[PDB]
RNA sequence: AACGAGACUCUGGCAUGCUAACUAGUUACGCGACCCCCGAGCGGUCGGCGUCCCCCAACUUCUUAGAGGGACAAGUGGCGUUCAGCCACCCGAGAUUGAGCAAUAACAGGUCUGUGAUGCCCUUAGAUGUCGGGGCUGCACGCGCGCUACACUGACUGGCUCAGCGUGUGCCUACCCUACGCCGGCAGGCGCGGGUAACCCGUUGAACCCCAUUCGUGAUGGGGAUCGGGGAUUGCAAUUAUU
């Protein structure tokens, strides 16, 4: 049964062909599993066929939905980036847009040296956690002199 | 003289204090006692509470 | 004229409450007033549990204080004057009695 | 038929016990026939009262173990039901007799106590025989199915089978004879 | 036969298959992009979940004729796993429970009773017991 | 000249009251056939009195049952104890005495607590430990 | 002879015996109404489902809570210097329910930071008796009580069906538990009633469990730390992120 090609290289990442298509495309960053089901539902695709059982034209139908979600009627409260701080847009950053958007956000913070920027710099915990008995990476110290 | 002699004390531990010892820190609000946890063991009888459990 | 009228009794000591109730029943049935017997509402128990120690030292013992509340009702079918009269009599100890206009 | 009872399906009256030592301590026939391995059963109130408990219920109780099963008994009954249904296929024989066989051939008839590592050899009471056999063959199953695709009913079934005919491929038998050799040495 | 005479799961499947055989019973637009409660972690598998949910809702109204939305969300509550903290009981979604009860009034099966709440119309109970008999006759119950 | 009787059964604060009367068959509980009480893994438990006594005794009585309290399993034993505690008091009142001695010995020899309630109830927690007998950990050094 | 033990007080287990209940019910029918034939019948009648509506019907089994009753090693058989008692068994709701209370003499135990209980010492207007801001949360490291997990005796998605102890509008103080309708995916918002409480939330539709679907031995859909972005509620104020 269905012995044609399985693995597919969706943008910049190797989507394995074996897993169910829902749990197949999650190997993309910025695309969790709750977002993926919506994308596939709005793409009309069956949800009982692996990644190997999709031809070369459905996959474009899915990509264009992942990239332009606002227009395929996926509401504005699903998108991971909202009222984007620099320009007011709403969208899902996908693969390296996620890396660069985190990078730019940390740079934006450090630039005006906000209390979070310095915590990202010093490599500490940024939210309000106690730090006396947690994290605890370093090496043991001795009382001897 | 002064118009700055208080700032809102309308909830939390600043609001309330024991009806006997005037302390804060560990008072019983249940049933409207409003009584310090040490002061209540002292009058726990005259109110009527009796230990028999 | 003849009215329904309900007396509600509350206390914490049971014997006073029960003896009060039985005496009111007596005084009502000596006039043949068609009394509906005492209904015993569920007793209530107030619980307060605190550390024994004044400061923070010791093994961690607790007290378990509790107070009990008993409550019952009796119902009468009669004019008001006889009931407010006999109610007004024969209560020596510490017991709470409240009588209302009508409850039926 | 109505004088006779089944676990829905399986008959009791065709069973046999060949160890005359264990005839007092395995309950299966007659007044110990019950429809289900689930009774309230205040057994653990006196000393020997545990001997009256129907053997299939004892096999169920000893199965809900290791923490995230404490109490869940209806799962255990639905496990045992399935295990017997598989056993009737893998052999074509009565499941109850296979259980009775696998209990009889797992009780270590000699153990070594500790006195000082210095041990001594002693013989085990007829009640401890069954109390150990049950433990061993329920641990074999729970152990064989911890990260495998097999299901606990499948492993419990093949465990009962490979033990009812002492085969050195079953956890129970290995551990029993290994507990006996250590006694044999420091006799 | 009434509804209490028959197994309460295949009855639900029959009622759902019947409700989704009339073209009536308008479903909300967001039917395919909704978690269904605060404590779930995924959207329902069954693409027709609204039909099943409306079927079960009607059955529940049959057995206890005075529900209202504030208990449909309790009848449907479940257990929330708060990450690294102990779980806790959590309610359903108010909005879908409301839109389900509204969709049933359009079939004249439900009406807002005295006091406040909802109950089945006389015509709703017939629609139920008919497929109850249908179930009992299919499976021979 | 009505001919009826009522008796209860308890198991861990789960009371089930059975009312048996003149009739023909028809043993129900909360309105369902006893074939369909929910935890159906335990079905042979609540079929035990009829499967043990034979449907010849369950031939002139109709026995309805109302249950409330406890948990799922602790109500199977309430029911299972109440109906058999009933067929033994409908006999003892409207039949001869020596016929009920047959029922009681077919019953009590198979499984007690089809007539005598378990006296076990939960023990009460104490300060110091999580439950009734355990205690919190003790860190010496 | 006195204290401690025991006795005692509360609680759990049994009463189809008593007392008696629209702020608990049940059974009946006076009912009537709805619905299906689901069975005789036809569809009514015979019946079946009802937390549908009634009764100025009958009663107290279920509910509530008062007075008494019951268990005494009392009966039977062994072991006991035939004593004090132990062991097994019968009848039984039960032959060992769980707590509270507790002696003499002490400890350099803890507490002056519970007290308008308190001796002595100190400070007392440039205060050690008030407002604004920060800290008690600061992190190379050592320890203690814990929570969630390492999965198939499982995770996810639907479906089905069961509790018990409780608290509830606040006397300065100023806030309570929530039904039902509507709006919003969600947290939440608006509207309009009940409750000073066996009366309303509430027949407290609790989770595990139970039944059916997807996954497949792979750090995988196990696990859910850390981190980015956005939306609400509390408050005078949320940044070191309250929730
Ligand atoms: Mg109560
Ligand atoms: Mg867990
Ligand atoms: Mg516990
Ligand atoms: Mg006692
Ligand atoms: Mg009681
Ligand atoms: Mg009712
Ligand atoms: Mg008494
Ligand atoms: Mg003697
Ligand atoms: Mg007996
Ligand atoms: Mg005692
Ligand atoms: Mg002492
Ligand atoms: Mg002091
Ligand atoms: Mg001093
Ligand atoms: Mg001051
Ligand atoms: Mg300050
Ligand atoms: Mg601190
Ligand atoms: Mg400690
Ligand atoms: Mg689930
Ligand atoms: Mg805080």
């Amino acid at each position: 049964p269905e012995k044609f090609q399985h693995i597919l290289r969706v943008l910049n990442t190797n989507i394995d062909g074996r897993r169910k298509i829902a749990f197949a495309i999650t190997a993309i960053k910025g695309v969790g599993r709750r977002y993926a089901h919506v994308v596939l539902r709005k793409a009309d695709i069956d949800l009982t066929k692996r990644a190997g059982e999709l031809t070369e034209d459905e996959v474009e139908r899915v990509i264009t939905i992942m990239q332009n979600p606002r227009q395929y009627k996926i509401p504005d409260w699903f998108l991971n980036r909202q009222k984007d701080v620099k320009d007011g847009k709403y969208s899902q950053v996908l693969a390296n847009g996620l890396d660069n958007k985190l990078r730019e956000d940390l740079e934006r913070l450090k630039k005006i040296r906000a209390h979070r920027g310095l915590r990202h710099f010093w490599g500490l915990r940024v939210r309000g956690q106690h730090t006396k008995t947690t994290g605890r990476r370093g090496r043991t110290v001795g009382v001897s002199k | 003289q002064q118009l700055y002699w208080s700032h809102p004390r309308k909830f939390g531990q600043g609001s309330r204090s024991c009806r006997v010892c005037s302390n804060r820190h560990g008072l019983i609000r249940k049933y409207g006692l409003n009584m310090c946890r040490q002061c209540f063991r002292q009058y726990a009888k005259d109110i009527g509470f009796i230990k028999l459990d | 004229a003849i009215h329904r009228i309900r007396i509600t009794l509350t206390s914490r000591n049971v014997k006073s409450l029960e003896k009060v109730c039985a005496d009111l029943i007596r005084g009502a049935k000596e006039k043949n007033l068609k009394v509906k017997g005492p209904v015993r509402m569920p007793t209530k128990t107030l619980r307060i549990t605190t550390r024994k120690t004044p400061c923070g030292e010791g093994s961690k013992t607790w007290d378990r204080f509790q107070m009990r509340i008993h409550k019952r009702l009796i119902d009468l079918h009669s004019p008001s004057e006889i009931v407010k009269q006999i109610t007004s009599i024969s209560i020596e100890p510490g017991v709470e009695v409240e009588v209302t206009i009508a409850d039926a | 038929t109505p004088d006779i009872k089944l676990f829905g399906k399986w008959s009791t009256d065709d069973v046999q016990i060949n160890d005359i030592s264990l005839q007092d301590y395995i309950a299966v026939k007659e007044k110990y026939a019950k429809y289900l391995p689930h009774s309230a059963g205040r057994y653990a109130a006196k000393r020997f009262r545990k001997a009256q408990c129907p053997i299939v219920e004892r096999l169920t109780n000893s199965m809900m173990m290791h923490g995230r099963n404490n109490g869940k008994k209806l799962m255990t009954v639905r496990i045992v039901k399935h295990a017997f249904e598989i056993i009737h296929l893998l052999t074509g024989e009565n499941p109850l007799q296979v259980l009775v066989n696998a209990i009889i051939n797992s009780g270590p008839r000699e153990d070594s106590t500790r006195i000082g590592v210095r041990r001594q050899a002693v013989d085990v009471s007829p009640l401890r025989r069954v109390n150990q056999a049950i433990w061993l063959l329920c641990t074999g199953a729970r152990e064989a199915a911890f990260r495998n695709i097999k299901t606990i009913a499948e492993c419990l079934a093949d465990e009962l089978i490979n033990a009812a005919k002492g085969s050195s491929n079953s956890y129970a038998i290995k551990k029993k004879d290994e507990l006996e050799r250590v006694a044999k040495s420091n006799r | 036969v009434t509804v209490k005479d028959v197994n309460q799961q295949e009855f639900v499947r029959a009622l759902a298959a019947f409700l989704k055989k009339s073209g009536k019973l308008k479903v909300p637009e967001w039917v395919d992009t909704v978690k269904l409660a605060k404590h779930k972690e995924l959207a329902p598998y069954d693409e027709n979940w609204f039909y099943t949910r409306a079927a079960s809702t009607a059955r529940h109204l049959y057995l206890r004729g005075g529900a209202g939305v504030g208990s449909m969300t309790k009848i449907y509550g479940g257990r929330q796993r708060n990450g690294v903290m102990p779980s806790h009981f959590s309610r359903g979604s108010k909005s879908v429970a409301r839109r389900v009860l509204q969709a049933l009034e359009g079939l004249k099966m439900v009406e807002k009773d005295q006091d406040w709440g909802r109950k089945l119309t006389p015509q709703g109970q017939r629609d139920l017991d008919r497929i109850a008999g249908q179930v009992a006759a299919a499976k021979k119950k | 000249p009505l001919q009826s009787v009522q008796v209860f059964g308890r198991k861990k604060t789960a009371t089930a009251v059975a009312h048996c009367k003149r009739g023909n068959g028809l043993i129900k509980v909360n309105g369902r056939p006893l074939e369909m009480i929910e935890p159906r893994t335990l079905q042979y438990k609540l079929l035990e009195p009829v499967l043990l006594l034979g449907k010849e005794r369950f031939a002139g009585v109709d026995i309805r049952v109302r249950v409330k309290g406890g948990g799922h399993v602790a109500q199977i034993y309430a029911i299972r104890q109440s109906i058999s505690k009933a067929l033994v008091a409908y006999y003892q009142k409207y039949v001869d005495e020596a016929s009920k001695k047959e029922i009681k010995d077919i019953l009590i020899q198979y499984d007690r607590t089809l007539l005598v309630a378990d006296p076990r109830r939960c023990e009460s927690k104490k300060f110091g430990g999580p439950g009734a007998r355990a205690r919190y950990q003790k860190s010496y050094r």
